[PDB]
């Protein structure tokens, strides 16, 4: 029944944003913190219950907090439109930024903050019965984000024990940059976020910018579109736990059908129906043109191939009016391409859902209102070309020892710059031993 | 004489809820729990799957159990949810995961003595009991794992009863989960030993009678849950009901199982047909036994052409002469002596019974034990290999505590299963 | 919910915020909705007297918070855009109120065989006191003759059955609610089982009459044992 | 009583889209609490 | 059914239209032609 | 098919029947496969497509044929 | 069942606007594929769908592509009457045009298109269910139609494997001409099309000209005449998948019954009542007088003469008001002639086709209304005088190199030329042996 959502740094923060703007309009609480007039203890009214818990006079408050070191992106959700929704409590801000240095985050700032997010999250978790995950976002690319996002992680995995930790991440894009340091923060990021969580999903922004390109007609898109798409994704998977279904899945069904071997846990995320309203009225939409979508990499919201890898496992999500009957024709259809492959040692790929709430539409958003929409988690081999290339700008940038001063400045020791580079060489290794096939094996 | 239902995981709950609303129907039980019936012949044996509260009111003898309660509250919400007990439903705090190791050791412990009190309060109060009846999927977690769980309580508990389940297998063409040849060769291994007769349904080819047929544009799982429904209902409608010819679960037992290892069965229901279709044929023993034999009728995705049949059972439900019966049922052992072991005299028995369910002149469910079945085990064998072999997954099990001597022996004991079903094939009186 | 699920695609949350706030006002809520079209179109009526072709976005917006609008940043516009095709700073009345008055497929067909089963007279308008003592004892919500101008016409019914149907959560009930409230059951093709059915030729499955018994037909004084 | 259900319960004969359901939550009508089972309606 | 899509149809053609975008000043063709320069004249107030 | 779902088979005519106009259907009198004598050409995929209906039900089913005297002392004697 | 159309190029769009404004009228869709506003369904019958799939909604769209590498012709064809027929993702158009070269479109620029364009045919591929063929118009003279038409059908051929490829193509004038480098870009299109392609119809423009000059009473016309011309054989062609006939004949026919050697695949293409409004209401028009017309080489629609071959098989298409008994007459008629002969080896020279469905009359065309048509296409060694001029002009330019530093410059080796003018001499060979006597060899 209840899940915790962790929203760290600015992408994370705005990404959070959007999400509970699209969790209220969807249940029905109005930003002020009120069920509309016209529902009462007349008919059953719980779906909320996920997301939000009510107090005793009635008002709803939602199950989050939001973690930043810089002021600045919290004073806005403190000024901007839901100032009623949240309770002051959860809005924690520190006083300066971690610099895009991960080094500062994790050793001298994010230290002094995260005694109070693990006391808010224990005052959360006390007010539960049925908690059964946490939902985290954060970037990797930057300080605050790195940094404190693992250290967060590694407390709460020390405090809570055989709970799930489900991660929704915005890594450095292939050719987009933002800044000169990304490959080490991203390296030690990956190297603690690797032991301390179960299934960890990937998003690029230059994916999801070429998608919204391709597919919505916008010639300028900005973050907030971006943003709506990752809170329509996130949606679509918890929606299993709030409304009727013929399929429910829990979000303990996905790393067990998800993950191989325990450290063979990054996903690819693909959403299908996203589309313009000039083009919905061209095309009907049904369960397997949907289904084909997904498996596009045209369709996908991060920058990899996935023909250069081969799948380990697939789980497919169908929201809204479909009938199983079309789910199974559609993914024995799919089976049957050339250019998909499985490895030989997973004969049986695919996890299927199907709920019955149809995707709510939002009144400035672009996509079109569409009856039926389906979402696809996988894993793939294709993952290690993503790792090669950090990895390989991250030997030329330390070829030169090009910024290390920064980072044992701030408290670390160069050694982790190795240690971590030699974790993620046995990650490409396992990754290349991994897709070996078994007759040749003998 | 009263059967106990046990509806576990969200499969067996969806199709029991659909049991209950066809049982509540034939007996006239309004969903309030008031009697509504329009012959007496409906009350005298409503005792079998109804206990009698003091009332105006009936109770159903089920106890209903799952991992996490979504699917217990989206049931009790239904329109027929309120007939169900609220102490007859067990729940835990965190789901099966799918999980066998951890459906079977973690949470199956946890509430297995729970389960046990119900079930044994519910079989103390019988004047006589009968089997118990089980419905539940193999692919799944907490069905697969506490069933199996239960089942083997059950039998050191009563082993003089019969032991009954309806099971659902994976399809041979689209998996709907990934890890499933571990849990259904777990399972499968537990059956094998536990069970007395055991009956196993593909959703692929429920989905083959949906659309071919009966022509559905656009079937739901209530569909799929209303046609076993039927046949769950169908198998023991001569156990309550008068008929010419009467007949039982250990009857039938006895008639269908040569050896002990040899009992698992194929369903099908004969008067299925499509909207157009019913103006272009009137209902007779001959067409209800032609389509009784067509594999397009037929639950499982195993072909009757590539074995043979040791054993069948036919129960009529209508108003019929056992003439028509009995040669019809001669007539398709003569015409088809190929796919018949030749070694047994007569494969088929037949029953009949002289009320039909309600808008249906007659009715026939079909009830076959036919060696073709050891094609999906030795599928299923297979994959668990290419699995095994690249320890597929395996860590999430070993992490629970399994031993590997686990996977091992059920593996062994399904391939000898497979062997003995191919030496009955091949075998000769010489 | 309302505006979410396949059966009502045509819903929006904000307008239905603004149908909410106009039935909840203040003479109950489908009679505030009946005045709200009537003001519609008077309004329309004296701007098309003046010399302009519709009603515009800041009197559109007037008329909203004169009924009790509590709107919102941004959300004014919105409308005054969705209901503006020219765009022209103007309001579509056709497209207004088919939205005002918009129902379900099933419910606008109950509603059209319901006001098809009245008698009309002059150009298709009804009257109240010619049919207020026929429909006396069967009319549950009695504010149908408030709803009267003794006058009325389609579209202030459709908005008065409109208005009823957020109480009525099931659309089956929404019709033999509205079928027994008018009397409108067809007795050659009726829907509900307590009607008088009229055949012509009798019901196919016609058992009555004759429960054929089997001892009836039988001789018994034939096994009289005689020698 | 009405048209739309006077036909017997066999298959085929269902039409589930004409009995919608008015909303598509889950409610919280079984719970554990402290450990004390409750089946509430 | 039928009826369910049209309707669905006339939802998306009048809730939806392209201008009711929040980021419209953004994507608007003709952007260039609505605004002004940098400084028009010798008297113009915006350039402080 | 994948088309619209309110499609139905169509209706054709087909006239100048000798069957349907009292006579016996002799040799080279089958005028009803003439060209002039169709209404359309057009193949309709009526294979798939499901027939028209148009009836009031039944609304019901019928499965059966239709088908103080206390003690307290004070004992009394009537004849009837 | 169902057909897709591929219009690659410029006259293969031109002539694709002429088709699909006759296909609507014939069916009966609206220029929009709207429907009035109180119908449920737009037309009563599915007949439609071998060339349109409609939505749920009842709008319909066509099963087409438009390629093209320069924008302009596309973008008439999105700004013109027919603007919401189309959906817009089958409107493909790129930067700059191939510039008459065939190594241009081939090798550098339809290389980099002919991806989406997969993608697109495949996504109308994936909606259907008993798809029977690819009907694909171009023209062989210029550089994009030639490369990417050619690059296109092999991957086709890869892809689909067995379904069969018909090509209407526009072959240059035998003296009517537009560009100087004509030859060299027929000579290679020739030697792609030989291994590619199950049929190919060739039309040369010179031969319409003088069909609308004598039969038409046109002094000045235009290329909308010949593509309303192009577009009412392809009608007749495809008219035996739509409607009611006596004897139907199904796309895979025409290959079995026309190719007797893998090679023999150019056909000759005629239609018969071709004439004017006058002259209409002057003459009767019996199926014997259609049927000696189609015969007479001022019927064809390629400069050809067959009286200078011999024919090897011959397909007939009758549509209208016809019986059987005449149409047998007719051909017992025609084989009678003197000046038609066939080879000895192919005894049985006919394939019959008859239809229902008179010829469509459009509002602003030039042909008169009439009650019955006859199509025909024919394949004989008449042919092999065409390719005779192109490779004598071919080997005129080749002699002294003329221009071939272009094609080697957009990336051809010179060696190309010399491969395919052997081919396409084998080609002539192929056609002197196949005629030879059976009873003069022995
Ligand atoms: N999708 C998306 N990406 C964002 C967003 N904001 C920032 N990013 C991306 O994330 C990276 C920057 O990370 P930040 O979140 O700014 O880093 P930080 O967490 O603020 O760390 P500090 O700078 O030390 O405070 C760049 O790649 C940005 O493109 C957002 O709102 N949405
Ligand atoms: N019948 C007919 N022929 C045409 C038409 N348009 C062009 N042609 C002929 O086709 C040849 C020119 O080919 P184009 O289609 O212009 O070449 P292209 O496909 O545009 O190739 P690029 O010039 O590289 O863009 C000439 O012989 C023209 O006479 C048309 O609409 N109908
Ligand atoms: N026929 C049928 N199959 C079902 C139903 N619900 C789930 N299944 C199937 O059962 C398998 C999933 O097992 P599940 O019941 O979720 O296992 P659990 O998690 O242990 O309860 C899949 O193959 C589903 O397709 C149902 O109502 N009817
Ligand atoms: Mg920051
Ligand atoms: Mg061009």
């Amino acid at each position: 029944r209840e899940a915790i959502c962790i929203h760290i740094g600015q992408a994370g923060c705005q990404v959070g944003n959007a999400c509970w703007e699209l969790f209220c309009l969807e249940h029905g609480i109005q930003p002020d913190g009120a069920m509309p007039s016209d529902k009462t203890i007349g008919v059953e009214d719980d779906a909320f219950n996920t997301f939000f818990s009510e107090t005793g006079a009635g008002k709803h408050v939602p199950r989050a907090v939001f973690l930043d070191l810089e002021p600045t992106v919290v004073d806005e959700v403190r000024t901007g439109t839901y100032r009623q929704l949240f309770h002051p409590e959860q809005l924690i801000s520190g006083k300066e930024d971690a610099a895009n240095n991960y080094a500062r985050g994790h050793y001298t700032i994010g230290k002094e903050i995260v005694d109070l997010c693990l006391d808010r999250i224990r005052k959360l978790a006390d007010n539960c019965t049925g908690l059964q995950g946490f939902l985290v976002y954060h970037a990797v690319g930057g300080g605050t984000g790195s940094g404190l996002g693992a250290l967060l992680l590694e407390r709460l995995s020390v405090d809570y024990g055989k709970k799930s930790k489900l991660g929704y991440t915005v890594y450095p894009s292939p050719q987009v940059s933002t800044a000169v340091v990304e490959p080490y923060n991203s390296v030690l990021s990956t190297h603690s976020l690797l032991e301390h969580t179960d299934v960890a999903a990937m998003l690029d922004n230059e994916a999801i910018y070429d998608l919204t390109r391709r597919n919505l007609d916008i010639e300028r898109p900005t973050y907030t579109n971006l943003n709506r798409l990752i809170g329509q994704v996130v949606s679509s998977l918890t929606a299993s736990l709030r409304f009727d279904g013929a399929l429910n899945v829990d979000l303990t069904e996905f790393q067990t059908n998800l993950v191989p071997y325990p450290r063979i846990h990054f996903v690819l995320t693909s959403y299908a129906p996203v589309i313009s309203a000039e083009k919905a009225y061209h095309e009907q939409l049904s369960v397997s043109e949907i289904s084909n979508a997904v498996f596009e990499p045209a369709s996908m919201m991060t920058k990899c191939d996935p023909r250069h890898g081969k799948y380990m496992a697939c789980c497919l999500m169908y929201r809204g009016d479909v009938v199983p009957k079309d789910v199974n024709a559609a993914v024995a259809t799919i089976k049957t391409k050339r250019t998909i492959q499985f490895v030989d040692w997973s004969p049986t790929g695919f996890k299927c859902g199907i709920n019955y709430q149809p995707p709510t539409v939002v009144p400035g958003g672009d996509l079109a209102k569409v009856q039926r929409a389906v979402c696809m988690i996988a894993n793939s081999t294709a993952i290690a070309e993503v790792f090669a290339r950090i990895d390989h700008k991250f030997d030329l940038m330390y070829s030169k020892r090009a910024f290390v001063h920064w980072y044992v400045g701030e408290g670390m020791e160069e050694g982790e710059f190795s240690e971590a580079r030699e974790d993620l060489a046995a990650l490409e290794k396992d990754y290349e031993e991994v897709g070996a096939e078994s007759a040749d094996m003998d | 004489r009263e059967i106990v239902c046990v509806q576990a995981g969200q499969c067996g709950n969806q199709i029991g809820s659909k049991f209950w609303e066809v049982i509540s129907d034939e007996h006239g039980v309004d969903p309030t729990g008031t009697y509504q019936g329009d012959s007496d012949l409906q009350l005298e044996r409503i005792n079998v799957y109804f206990d009698e509260a003091t009332g105006g009111r009936y109770v159903p003898r089920s106890v209903l159990i799952d991992l996490e309660p979504g699917t217990m509250d989206s049931v009790r919400a239904g329109p027929y949810g309120q007939i169900f007990r609220p102490d007859n439903f067990i729940f835990g705090q965190s789901g099966a995961g799918n999980n066998w190791a951890k459906g079977h050791y973690t949470e199956g412990a946890e509430l297995i003595d729970s389960v046990l009190d119900v079930c044994c309060k519910e079989a103390e109060s019988c004047d006589c009991l009968q089997g118990f009846q089980i419905c539940h999927s193999l692919g799944g977690g907490t069905g697969s794992g506490m069933g199996t769980l239960l089942i083997s309580k059950l039998r050191e508990q009563y082993p003089d009863r019969i032991m009954m389940t309806f099971s659902i297998i994976p399809s041979p063409k689209v998996s709907d989960t990934v890890v499933e040849p571990y849990n259904t060769t777990l399972s499968v291994h537990q059956l094998v030993e536990n069970s007395d007769e055991s009956m196993c349904i593909d959703n692929e080819a429920l989905y083959d009678i949906c659309f071919r047929t009966l022509k559905l544009t656009t079937p739901t799982f209530g569909d799929l849950n209303h046609l076993v429904s039927a046949v769950v209902s169908g198998v023991t409608c001569c156990l309550r009901f008068p008929g010419q010819l009467n007949s039982d679960l250990r009857k039938l037992a006895v008639n269908l199982v040569p050896f002990p290892r040899l009992h698992f069965f194929m369903m099908g229901f004969a008067p299925l047909t499509s909207r157009g279709s019913q103006q272009y044929r009137g209902l007779s023993v001959p067409e209800l036994t032609q389509q009784m034999f067509d594999a397009k009728n037929m639950m499982q995705a195993a072909d009757p052409r590539h074995g043979r049949y040791l054993t069948a059972s036919a129960l009529f439900r209508g108003r019929m002469s056992t003439k028509e019966v009995d040669e019809q049922m001669l007539n398709v052992q003569n015409k088809n002596s190929s796919y018949f072991i030749e070694w047994i005299p007569n494969n088929i028995k037949s029953s009949v019974c002289d009320i039909p369910p309600k808008g249906l002149k007659m009715a026939v469910t079909f009830i076959g034990n036919n060696t073709c079945i050891q094609e999906m085990f030795r599928r299923v064998g297979e994959q668990f290999t290419l699995m095994f072999r690249r320890k597929a997954f395996l860590h999430w099990y070993t992490g629970e505590g399994m031993d590997e001597m686990e996977f091992t022996e059920a593996e062994s004991n399904m391939n000898d299963l497979v062997s003995e079903y191919q030496q009955y094939q091949d075998a000769t009186i010489e | 919910m309302i505006y979410s699920d396949n059966n009502n695609p045509r819903e929006d949350s904000v307008f239905l915020r603004v149908k909410r706030a106009v039935r909840c006002g203040g003479v109950t809520g489908p009679i505030q909705m009946v005045d709200f079209l009537r003001d519609f179109r008077c309004l329309e009526e004296e701007q098309r007297a003046s010399g302009r072709k519709g009603v515009t976005h800041k009197q559109f917006v007037k008329l909203m918070e004169q009924y009790g609008t509590k709107l919102r940043e941004g959300d004014a516009a919105y409308l005054c855009k969705a209901f503006d095709d020219d765009n022209d700073g103007y309001i579509n009345p056709e497209r207004f109120v088919r939205h005002f008055t918009g129902l379900n497929q099933r419910r606008h067909n109950a509603v059209l065989r319901a006001w098809a089963s009245l008698p009309k007279d002059a150009k298709g308008r009804v009257r109240r006191n010619h049919l207020n003592e026929r429909f006396s004892e069967t009319v549950t919500h009695g504010d149908v003759w408030g709803t009267f101008s003794p006058t009325l016409c389609f579209e202030e019914f459709l908005a008065f059955y409109a208005a009823v149907s957020v109480e009525i959560p099931l659309d089956e009930k929404f019709e033999l609610f509205l079928l027994r409230e008018w009397c409108a059951d067809s007795s050659r093709a009726p829907v509900m089982n307590s009607t008088l059915r009229e055949w012509g030729q009798g019901g196919d499955p016609l058992a009555i009459g004759k429960p054929l018994y089997v001892q009836d037909v039988l001789d018994r004084p034939l096994g009289l044992s005689t020698k | 009583r009405t048209i739309y259900d006077a036909l017997p319960k066999l298959p085929g004969f269902s039409f589930p889209e004409l009995n919608p359901p008015p909303t598509n939550g889950i409610p919280q009508l079984c719970t554990i609490r402290k450990g004390i089972r409750t089946v509430f309606d | 059914r039928a009826n369910r899509e049209k309707q669905l149809l006339d939802y998306r053609e009048t809730y939806q239209k392209k201008e009711t975008q929040r980021e419209w000043d953004l994507n608007d063709p003709h952007w260039k032609a609505k605004d002004l320069p940098g400084r028009v004249g010798d008297n113009d107030p915006r350039t402080g | 098919m994948k088309n619209s779902v309110a499609r139905t088979q169509p209706v054709r005519k087909y006239e100048n029947f000798t069957l349907e106009n009292n006579l016996p259907l002799a040799l080279g009198a089958n005028f009803h496969d003439d060209p002039i004598c169709r209404d359309t050409n057009r193949t309709s995929h009526t294979l798939l497509l499901p027939r028209n209906v148009d009836y009031a039900p039944h609304t019901e089913y019928v499965f059966n044929g239709g088908g103080e005297p206390v003690f307290d002392g004070w004992m009394t004697v009537n004849f009837d």
